[PDB]
C-alpha cells in the first residue's frame, strides 16, 4: 500500500529523510539475536562437515557472526524507517480530514447505561 | 486489651456463688487447686520471662491506610488509567465487606453458644443485624460472576434503582 507515497525516492534502501531518525543501538536486543543467529550458523557449518563443533574454524565462526550483525544492522535501520513513514502518513491524513476523525464525546460510567446479565 | 470490646460485645458475666449441701468434698475444687499450682503458675513464669524480652526491643507495625480515589461512576468510558484506580479501590472494599459479614456471623454464633437453651429468644439483636447486613451484602455483590468488576456492580445497581423508581412511581397510581 505504501508504494506510490508522495514523499518517496524509488529504489533506495535508505532515503535521505531516514538519517533524521535515531540509529538502532549497538546493544539492540534485536541486533543481539541476529548475531546469535550467525553463531548458530557457524556451529552447524562445523557439524555438517564433521569438524569439532565448538573449536574448529574460530576465524570462520567470527565472520559468520560479523556478517549477520552487519547485515542485521541495516535491515533494522530500514525497518524502523518504514514504520516511521507509516505513522507520519497516518497522522498527516488525520489532520487533512478532521471531519472523518472527530474527537469522541466522553460520558462517564455514571450515566452510560450498560445492561446487567446475572450469573446464577 | 487485645481486641476492641465494642466490635465484639459480651454481656457482663454472672457466676453464681457456690453453696454446698453435701458433706463430701468437691473433687473439682481440689483439682482446681492442683491445676493452678502445677500448670498455671509454671506457665506464667515462662511467659513473664518471654514478655520481659519483648519490652526491651519494642518495635511497631502500622495499619496501612488507603487514600480515597474516584469511583467507577466518575470515570470516562475506556479510560484505563482512571478505571484502574477505581477498580482496585472497589476490590479492596469488597474484601472489607466480606469480613464485615464474618464479624456479624461470628457474633451471631457466639450468642447461640453463650445463651444456651434460651438462645432462640436472647439472640434477637444479633439475628436482626445478621439479616440486615446479609441483605445489603447480597444486593451489592451477588450474581456478578467469577469475572466480577466495578462495572458489573454499577450495572446491577442501576438495574435495581430503575426497578425501584418505576415501582415507586406507579405505586401512587394504584
Ligand atoms: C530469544 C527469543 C526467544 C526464544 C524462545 C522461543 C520463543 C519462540 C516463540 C517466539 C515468540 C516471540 C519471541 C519472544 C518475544 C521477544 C520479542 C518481544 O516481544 O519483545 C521485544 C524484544 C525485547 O524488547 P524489550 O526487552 O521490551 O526492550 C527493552 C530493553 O531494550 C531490553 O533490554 P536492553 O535493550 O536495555 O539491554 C539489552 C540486553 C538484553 O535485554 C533483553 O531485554 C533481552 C531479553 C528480551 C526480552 C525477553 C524475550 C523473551 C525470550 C527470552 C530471551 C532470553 C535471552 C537471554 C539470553 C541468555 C543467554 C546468554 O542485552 C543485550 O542483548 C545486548 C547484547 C550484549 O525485542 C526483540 O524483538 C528481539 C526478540 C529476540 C530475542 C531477544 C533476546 C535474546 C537476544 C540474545 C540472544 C539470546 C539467545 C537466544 C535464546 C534462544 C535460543 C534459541
Ligand atoms: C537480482 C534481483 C532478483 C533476486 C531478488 C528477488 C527477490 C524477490 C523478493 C521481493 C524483493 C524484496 C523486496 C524489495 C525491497 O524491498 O528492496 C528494494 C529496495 C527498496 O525498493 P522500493 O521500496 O523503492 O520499492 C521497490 C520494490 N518493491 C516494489 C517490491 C517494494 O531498493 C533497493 O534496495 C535497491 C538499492 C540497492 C541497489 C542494488
Ligand atoms: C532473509 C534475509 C536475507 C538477507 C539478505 C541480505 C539483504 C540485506 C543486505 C543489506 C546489506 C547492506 C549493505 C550496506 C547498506 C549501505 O550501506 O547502503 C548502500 C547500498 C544502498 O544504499 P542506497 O539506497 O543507494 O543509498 C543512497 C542514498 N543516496 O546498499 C544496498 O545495496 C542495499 C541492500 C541491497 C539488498 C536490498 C534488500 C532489501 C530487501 C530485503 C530482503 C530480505 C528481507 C527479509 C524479511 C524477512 C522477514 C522476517
Amino acid at each position: 500500500m505504501m508504494t506510490g507515497r508522495q514523499g518517496r525516492a524509488t529504489f533506495q534502501f535508505l532515503p535521505d529523510e531516514a538519517r533524521s531518525l535515531p540509529p538502532p543501538k549497538l546493544t539492540d536486543p534485536r541486533l543481539a539475536f541476529v548475531g546469535f543467529l550467525g553463531y548458530c550458523s557457524g556451529l552447524i557449518d562445523n557439524a555438517i562437515r564433521r569438524r569439532p563443533v565448538l573449536l574448529a574454524g574460530l576465524h570462520r565462526q567470527l565472520l559468520y557472526i560479523t556478517s549477520f550483525v552487519f547485515v542485521g544492522y541495516y535491515l533494522l535501520k530500514r525497518q524502523d524507517y518504514m514504520y516511521a513513514v507509516r505513522d507520519h502518513d497516518m497522522f498527516s491524513y488525520i489532520k487533512s480530514h478532521p471531519e472523518d476523525f472527530p474527537e469522541k464525546d466522553k460520558k462517564t460510567y455514571g450515566e452510560v447505561f450498560e445492561e446487567f446479565h446475572p450469573v446464577r | 486489651d487485645s481486641w476492641d470490646k465494642d466490635v465484639y460485645p459480651e454481656p457482663p458475666r454472672r457466676t453464681p456463688a457456690p453453696s454446698p449441701q453435701t458433706s463430701l468434698p468437691n473433687p473439682i475444687t481440689y483439682l482446681t487447686k492442683a491445676f493452678d499450682l502445677l500448670v498455671d503458675r509454671p506457665v506464667t513464669l515462662v511467659r513473664e520471662f518471654i514478655e520481659r524480652q519483648h519490652a526491651k526491643n519494642k518495635y511497631y507495625y502500622y495499619h496501612r491506610e488507603f487514600r480515597r480515589v474516584p469511583d467507577i461512576t466518575e470515570c470516562q468510558e475506556k479510560d484505563v488509567l482512571c478505571m484502574f484506580e477505581a477498580e482496585m479501590q472497589w476490590r479492596r472494599d469488597y474484601k472489607v465487606d466480606q469480613e464485615i459479614v464474618n464479624i456479624i456471623q461470628e457474633r451471631l454464633k457466639a450468642c447461640q453458644q453463650r445463651e444456651g437453651e434460651s438462645h432462640r429468644q436472647n439472640c434477637a439483636k444479633e439475628l436482626e443485624q445478621f439479616t440486615q447486613v446479609v441483605k445489603a451484602y447480597q444486593d451489592r455483590y451477588h450474581d456478578l460472576g467469577a469475572h466480577y468488576s466495578a462495572r458489573k456492580c454499577l450495572a446491577k445497581q442501576k438495574q435495581r434503582m430503575l426497578a425501584e423508581r418505576k415501582a415507586a412511581k406507579e405505586a401512587a397510581a394504584a
